[PDB]
């Protein structure tokens, strides 16, 4: 039926304009690059007692998340600001002087975005997430990995202080239920994807499996960064919640997730054992699972790093 | 019937009963005298159609009875104007629909 | 329903239905609808009209869906004719392996070499009858 | 008693303010009759006098100003705000020549291509013959002029910084006026000159051709100013959309001409072999989206003119300059400086004000990002169907307003009439893009959720289900969107159309949706099938008939949905068929009462007995349910290629489904004759579709391979059916012929060797 | 009757129990395995005893014999009772177990069950003090209601004590942010124990009499009624259960508000429960708006009634046609 397809030059004008506009937007706006994020964070950070505009925004979001609404709104402006800042501090051969200067600049950018209370907003939002996966959790995890980049000791210390003062069991249960429901490799899903690919994308004018692979990668990166720096006190707090009424052992649940990942990858290999040639989709799935396992193992190292 | 009491006498030869739309400064008075509706309150004279029966039967009869160019107290019984119920909020039940419609033009 | 139907045909059918049924509820009977369609230049077959009446107080979108289902055979015939014309566009009305690969590349489906070889074997160069059989599929 | 004299009474003023609040609440959220009653009570002149009087009490003046827009233009402003999301830009010769740059242009100036429905105002009347209702009329131009004069007076007073504020406070002096002017601004009351004057009053130095923003304002006035700035940003976005639509029309015309010339040249040229294939790659053989993408691949080798590519690059650079991403005269710079100064001045204790201010700032700097987000919500309508699109927008706004108001009696009829008008609207089925962008599916889903929460308004549910099913039949993208929300339809889902029918319509007519079915849906349907046992159909319960241990109606509907899910485009998905048969057999209760006890022939005999015993007959429903069950069992059978390949799972499934139902029972069921003729009623008897389903089950499960078996199955059932068809060669005759041609003929052709 | 149940029961005051050692002196010493002790309910005040007829159930304090109420834990050795502590009666030796919204009745058996071990969770001292105060207030209210029924049928009571208890309860439930959460938790605990039902019964008993007791004794009856209405208003605020109960009993609330005496308190309670529970407006009938309209005509012009009408006009973010039409057809046509 391709030879019988309607030509572009013989078509209703309005449909042609709409299609061309959509194609232009997809090919230019998405590819278009704006670095205004650093521009805005610093300009609004000029601050030229009386809290800074960043401090006011952080306090407002902390108050919003502190409410026991048991639900998360769209918060489009929150997405915008989280993307702005997370990318801000993410502004991140070379001699020792250059590396030291880069580290000092990163530390300054973090402290500019940390003393206002970003760690408190991270903890409150994660606790209020109630283990519900979504764009809220991804945005707050990106903001956390931005604030916690480089293994900052002050951020970890303030997070520990907030956890001790609040003594709220919601954060541990929320994170446990959140990472427990992370998707793993499914052979039924992989077969469905293969059949869909064989159907043909051109027919009737990404992948369900490993849809949240980047989500789990970022979550385990944040968890590793939390365990970064050989902070023995934070490791003890994560192992047992002595201060909290209920203690959630993150080690057992992350080991269970590792078991699930190993079962999924073993089943994938068993399915692919018959075919010597590895398909492109299968190779991509294997690479994504390999990256996820690498991030998980690095997180485990950071749990076990130090005596 | 419809009580007629002149207030501003004018021309009597002209009659709006021909069957054409007429612009009148129609105003309404409640049983106790409250001005529930007035053309001056609306800041625009009301256009009334004769024959089309767009307005209430009692109001239309009162407007047609008064000759063009003269103003009279066209008091109408609530039974023929709006009935016992009347307007849901404007006219209380069992309230007389007293009118003081004044003929202006057409 | 009528996703693949032409916009002009859909507009003409909507105008005809509105003219036939002013209420907009589609109360026009099947026989009356067929007579109106015949008067509009699209004469309906008596057997097809009887089958549609037996299969079927229905709104215009239902009538459009029924018409699209009835004309799906006509769309398939038109597609087969277009495929036959495309096959005849090659040398002597026969599409070779290179011609089949070029057609597949033009279509944008990005058919693999194995698929092209299988199509050639089903249709070394294919003949006019083989090309017609491949187009019919 | 003068209203002004009640300011210091401290009791009469409070009572009047409470009365104003009660009137506003009564007139809030539509309620046009109550709005007209409130206008009659206020006589439509007291509010104007209070607005024009600067000596009125603060709270009283604020209440009168709020009522001026809450009882007159509240519905119009709400409709305008609802319709602002849809940036529909129909083609027009005046709109064909639109440029973003006239320096930056003033926001909210020039002709707008947005097809927002016009506001309809009805002149108030209290003398007409009283037997929904339109909004009461407003002065419009006179009200706009009065609001502009009040805003100018407030600006002058703020500049003078007099110690005698209007209403006794700055909040009463400025906030109600700002709210009123914003309300008439979102309604489009003011023209170009009036909005230019308003912008000059707000900031004279910024928009060259002190200000209100420069002068200190309270938190509420700051929030109102931020809302005005947000409206200005929205107007700028609308201007950008209009310019984009004009450039799109021009560039589409140019590309149509260039493509026609290129196709003519390619047809003329024959010597080139590889170049011919390269041209055919971007020719009509590829889908139009692929051709458009290929023609737009020259960003940053495609067969496109160099001059038009340079023109498009210059246009894109102009767009980037207009958005000001990278180069207080500029509007975006002005609002950015304003919000920065407001944040740095002091701590603001109003979370809403700071949230709205931050929204505007990110909004202002990221012009391109907003354009990308608003890019899907943009479409060009045909110039001929402008009235149809306007009617579409008006009806959609009516449905949105009905959804905003609480559902109740005498209100579902208006929504049903609206739905009928949408169905009869040409653009609803002609262009699915407006249907998707306008959120009509979202609105109908919301009202269905509201009504369902016992079906209080069954007619409303039936109309909503019919509209949703029609929407899925409109196009495949609508079907995919319904799939994205399919979980609610399966979770929530008597008589007439049901949301589960909408789900079935979403599944059918596409293999992509059928293959991607999630196991949760199959589990829910299997649980529903299990729950169908030990129950009765609501129609049977109403009729008073004794329960037969299952409900044929709901069970048959669910089974038909399952057969739609498994059977698409003739073929059956192996994974879906395997999982559905596994979940079906795992719970034996979902099968018929005979299967576990009794047999299929015993069930057929019992159904015939009930048919003989005294269009809601139980026997016909039981026979239809059994036929659907056997047809579904035979539908998920592995195809011929799977059997030939000898797959272990396929062979096991085929053996299980073959042993589940013996062939002899099927032959006995088919052997039952029909009363071919006066002709009987098929709605209360054995329809030939049951025999067709049985024959299809036999063909897909057992298959007549041996000559003796084929002769036996032709003699039993097939021969009496053929004899009855020949004798009656009428609805019964047509049904028999359809059954023969759909089941007997393909099987006879297959078994011909 | 002793019965183990889960869910919100664990968070209620009815699940609070106190263990008292056999020796009155040094009752605060550390508990040891096998040490006899008496279990008394904080909310009910009845010490648990192993009665022969009732098995393991709460018994009256006067009849709480030492032998019947002697209980001990069988494995300064355990921490807060988290370790396995099998409940055994000292005199009988039977092991406490269960026999049959899960809820299993608790009884005493010679053999018991292998899963009879239970874990005890420590409770805050503030919660125990609040439970004790609630029990004392409930007892005082029961005594007052008993006296009211006593003198109700005889034409010619600790009024001061009742007034003091009402004032103390109002101060406890005085609105002040964890203060709002604490007030809501206290209101929920009071409603679970039946304080709201007792308050409603006392209000009804007071409304029965239109003026009995002595001339001086009945002088403070109006003050007692006002204090009870204030307590009901305080309990209604920040309590979903109280709002739901008032919505269920909306007709009685409207009838009470229709009374001339202490109409302001009942009107405030109705407004508070309507704000807390938007479903009250939907379930409201025309009699409520009729009474609201007549309140201004009879009692006089008041902003509270008009605010209640405003709340009735729009609730839950939507406009209800029934109440809007009632308000537009009740007082608007009259214009008085």
């Amino acid at each position: 039926a391709c030879f019988r397809m309607t030509p572009l030059y013989n078509l209703p004008t309005h449909r042609a304009c709409n299609m061309f506009l959509e194609s232009y937007k997809a090919a230019w706006i998405l590819t278009e690059d704006h670095s205004f994020e650093d521009r805005m964070i610093d300009d609004l950070s000029k601050a030229g007692k009386k809290p800074d505009p960043l401090h006011q925004l952080v306090l407002h979001f902390s108050r919003t998340a502190l409410t026991e609404k048991s639900k998360l709104d769209e918060d489009y402006l929150y997405m915008a600001y989280a993307d702005i800042m997370a990318k801000s501090c993410h502004l991140e051969e070379v001699s020792f002087e250059e590396k030291e200067m880069e580290k000092q600049r990163l530390l300054y950018q973090q402290s500019r975005l940390h003393t206002r209370g970003a760690a408190e907003m991270v903890l409150q939002m994660i606790s209020a997430c109630k283990g519900e996966t979504g764009a809220m959790v991804s945005s707050t995890l990106k903001l956390g990995i931005s604030i916690l980049n480089g293994g900052n000791a002050e951020v970890q210390q303030k997070m520990l202080d907030y956890l001790k003062d609040k003594k709220e069991v919601g954060f541990f249960q929320s994170i446990q239920a959140l990472m427990q429901t992370c998707s793993v490799l499914d052979l039924n899903a992989f077969e469905r994807q293969n059949k869909a690919e064989g159907l043909g994308m051109v027919n009737e004018d990404g992948e369900k499996v490993m849809a949240d692979d980047e989500f789990t990668q970022d979550l385990f990166r944040f968890l590793q960064l939390l365990c970064e720096g050989h902070n023995n006190d934070f490791q003890n707090y994560l192992r047992t919640q002595t201060g909290n009424t209920t203690t959630i052992n993150i080690i057992i649940c992350t080991v269970d997730y590792l078991l699930r990942l190993q079962e999924s990858i073993s089943d994938f290999y068993w399915y692919y054992s018959g075919k010597d040639v590895i398909e492109e989709q299968g190779k991509r799935n294997f690479s994504k699972a390999m990256s996820v396992a690498k991030q998980v193992f690095n997180s485990l190292t950071e749990y076990i790093q130090g005596p | 019937g419809v009580e007629i009491e002149t207030i501003s006498p004018g021309d009597g030869r002209t009659f709006p009963k021909k069957g054409q739309t007429c612009v009148v400064h129609y105003t309404g008075m409640l049983q106790n005298g409250k001005k529930f509706d007035s053309s001056r309150d609306r800041n625009k004279p009301f256009k009334f159609r004769i024959g089309k029966q767009e307005v209430i039967k009692g109001f239309e009869e009162g407007a047609a009875q008064m000759s063009l160019g003269q103003r009279a107290k066209l008091t109408c019984t609530p039974d023929v104007a709006y009935g016992a119920t009347g307007h849901p909020g404007v006219i209380p039940p069992n309230a007389t629909l007293i009118f003081d419609v004044e003929l202006l033009n057409l | 329903m009528a996703d693949q139907l032409t916009e002009e045909q859909i507009a003409e059918f909507k105008e005809a239905f509105s003219l036939f049924d002013k209420d907009g509820d589609g109360t026009i009977t099947t026989k009356a609808l067929g007579t109106v369609m015949r008067s509009l230049g699209q004469n309906p077959t008596e057997a097809e009209l009887q089958d549609m009446i037996n299969e079927v107080t229905i709104d215009f979108p239902a009538f459009l869906t029924m018409m699209a289902r009835k004309m799906k055979d006509t769309d398939s015939e038109e597609e087969i004719r277009e495929a036959f014309r495309v096959f005849d566009k090659d040398g002597n009305g026969y599409i070779s392996a290179a011609a089949l690969r070029h057609v597949m590349t033009n279509l944008g489906e990005k058919l693999t070499d194995e698929e092209v070889d299988e199509m050639i074997r089903e249709a070394g160069q294919v003949n006019y009858e083989a090309f017609v059989q491949m187009m019919t599929a | 008693m003068d209203i002004l004299e009640l300011s210091e009474r401290l009791d009469l003023q409070r009572f009047h303010s409470h009365t104003l609040r009660l009137y506003r609440a009564v007139c809030a959220l539509g309620n046009n009759r109550v709005a007209h009653a409130l206008c009659s009570h206020v006589d439509q002149a007291q509010l104007l006098h209070a607005l024009e009087d600067a000596h009125l009490p603060g709270p009283l003046r604020a209440g009168y100003y709020d009522l001026l827009i809450s009882i007159h233009l509240e519905s119009a402003c709400r409709s305008r705000r609802s319709m602002l999301s849809e940036y529909i830009v129909p083609l027009t010769p005046e709109t064909r020549a639109i440029t973003l740059f006239p320096r930056h242009g003033l926001p909210g100036v020039g002709v707008t291509t947005s097809l927002r429905p016009p506001h309809h105002f009805s002149p108030p009347c209290f003398v007409a013959a009283l037997p929904a209702r339109l909004s009461p009329a407003i002065p419009l131009e006179a009200l706009r002029d009065k609001a502009l004069r009040m805003l100018g007076e407030a600006v002058r007073d703020g500049g003078q910084h007099a110690r005698d504020p209007v209403g006794g406070s700055v909040e009463f002096q400025f906030v109600p006026v700002l709210k009123l002017v914003s309300t008439l601004l979102v309604m489009g009351i003011f023209g170009d000159e009036d909005v230019k004057q308003i912008l000059k009053m707000i900031e004279p130095e910024v928009f060259t051709e002190e200000g209100l923003l420069q002068m200190k304002l309270p938190e509420s006035v700051k929030l109102q100013m931020c809302n005005l700035l947000e409206y200005f940003c929205d107007q700028e976005l609308q201007h950008r959309v209009e310019s984009l639509a004009a450039f799109a029309e021009r560039y589409v015309d140019k590309l149509q001409a260039n493509q026609r010339s290129r196709y003519a040249l390619l047809m003329r040229a024959f010597t080139m072999s590889a170049a011919e294939t390269a041209r055919r790659t971007r020719e009509f053989r590829s889908p139009p989206q692929e051709q458009i993408n290929m023609l737009l691949h020259f960003k940053d080798d495609c067969p496109l003119p160099e001059d038009i590519r340079q023109d498009l690059q210059d246009f894109h650079q102009d767009l980037l300059a207009h958005c000001g991403i990278q180069l207080p005269q500029s509007l975006q710079e002005l609002v950015s400086h304003m919000v920065v100064r407001w944040a740095q001045e002091d701590y603001v204790q109003s979370p809403e004000l700071v949230r709205a201010m931050f929204s505007l700032l990110h909004r202002q700097y990221d012009g391109l990002g907003e354009l990308l987000r608003a890019l899907p919500r943009a479409y060009t309508i045909s110039p001929s169907s402008v009235e149809d699109t306007m009617s579409l927008l008006e009806c959609l706004g009516q449905i949105r307003s009905l959804l905003i108001v609480q559902m109740g009696p005498q209100e579902e009829n208006l929504m049903i009439q609206s739905i009928g008008n949408i169905m009869n609207n040409k653009v609803f089925y002609q262009h699915p893009n407006l249907m998707r962008a306008l959120g009509m599916h979202e609105t109908v889903m919301e009202v269905m959720v509201n009504v369902l929460g016992e079906i209080r308004f069954p007619k409303m549910v039936t109309s909503c289900c019919r509209f949703l099913c029609y929407f899925c039949r409109i196009s495949r993208q609508n079907q995919r969107s319904m799939f994205d929300h399919l979980s609610y339809l399966l979770e929530n889902s008597m008589q007439g159309s049901t949301p589960l029918d909408v789900a079935a319509a979403s599944v059918i007519d596409n293999n992509e949706l059928a293959l991607a079915l999630q196991e949760q849906d199959l589990e829910k349907v299997v649980s529903y099938l299990a729950g169908c046992g030990l129950q009765s159909c609501p129609m049977l319960l109403a009729k008073g008939y004794p329960d037969i241990g299952w409900n044929p109606c709901g069970g048959e509907r669910y089974l038909d949905f399952l057969r739609f899910a498994v059977f698409v485009n003739g073929e059956s998905v192996e994974e879906n068929a395997n999982v559905v048969v596994r979940l079906l057999i795992r719970k034996p209760e979902c099968f018929g009462p005979a299967l576990r006890g009794s047999g299929l022939l015993a069930a057929i005999e019992e159904a015939i007995r009930i048919s003989e015993d005294p269009r809601v007959h139980l026997g016909h429903a039981i026979m239809s349910f059994y036929a659907a069950l056997i047809d579904l069992l035979g539908r998920c059978a592995p195809e011929m290629h799977l059997i030939q390949a000898g797959k272990g799972e396929a062979l096991r499934i085929r053996a299980i489904l073959r042993s589940l139902v013996p062939l002899d029972d099927l032959v006995g069921i088919i052997s039952l004759p029909l009363q071919i003729p006066v002709q009987p009623k098929m709605s209360a008897s054995f329809v030939p579709d049951h025999k067709a389903s049985m024959v299809l089950f036999l063909d897909r499960v057992y298959g007549i391979e041996n000559q003796d078996f084929l002769l036996h199955v032709l003699d039993v059932g097939f021969l009496p059916d053929m004899r009855a068809a020949a004798s009656l060669d009428t609805e019964m005759a047509l049904a028999l012929n359809r059954y023969l041609c759909l089941a007997v003929l393909p099987l006879i052709t297959k078994c011909a060797p | 009757l002793v019965y183990y149940e889960g869910g919100a029961v664990c968070t209620h005051a009815r699940s609070l129990w106190r263990l008292e050692p056999l020796r009155i002196s040094w009752s605060g010493s550390h508990l040891r395995w096998g040490q006899p002790l008496r279990i008394r309910h904080v909310t009910t005040g009845r010490y648990l005893a192993l009665t022969e007829d009732q098995g393991l159930v709460v018994v009256d304090a006067c009849k709480a014999h030492t032998k019947a109420t002697s209980f001990c834990f069988r494995v300064p050795e355990i921490k807060y009772g988290e370790s396995l502590c099998f409940v055994q009666h000292v005199a009988s030796g039977l092991w406490l177990t269960y026999a049959a919204v899960l809820k299993k009745k608790a009884i005493l058996h010679q053999e018991g069950h292998m899963d009879d071990a239970l874990f005890l969770t420590r409770c805050q001292q503030e919660e125990s003090q609040a439970a004790r105060m609630i029990h004392s207030t409930a007892g005082l209210y029961n005594q007052f209601i008993k006296g009211l029924d006593s003198f109700s049928g005889k034409p010619r009571l600790p009024i001061e004590a009742v007034i003091l208890s009402l004032q103390d309860l109002i101060g406890y439930f005085e609105p002040p942010q964890s203060k709002l959460r604490s007030l809501r938790n206290r209101q929920s605990l009071f409603q679970e124990e039946g304080m709201l039902s007792l308050v409603l019964n006392c209000i009804d008993r007071l409304n029965v009499y239109t003026t009995y007791a002595g001339e001086e004794a009945a002088e403070s009856w109006k003050e007692i009624v006002n204090l009870l209405y204030e307590l009901l208003a305080s309990l209604i605020r920040g309590n979903r259960a109280n709002c739901a109960l008032f919505s269920t009993n909306l007709d009685w609330v409207v009838s009470k508000l229709d009374r001339l005496e202490a109409s302001s308190g009942i009107l405030e309670v109705l407004y508070c429960v309507l704000i807390e529970s938007p479903e009250v407006l939907n379930i409201i009938q025309e009699n409520h708006i009729k009474s609201i309209i007549s309140l201004l005509d009879k009692h006089g012009r008041n902003h509270k009634v008009l605010d209640v009408l405003c709340s009735l006009c729009v609730c839950n973010g939507v406009a209800v046609r029934s109440n809007q039409d009632l308000i537009t057809e009740n007082l608007l046509p009259g214009r008085e």
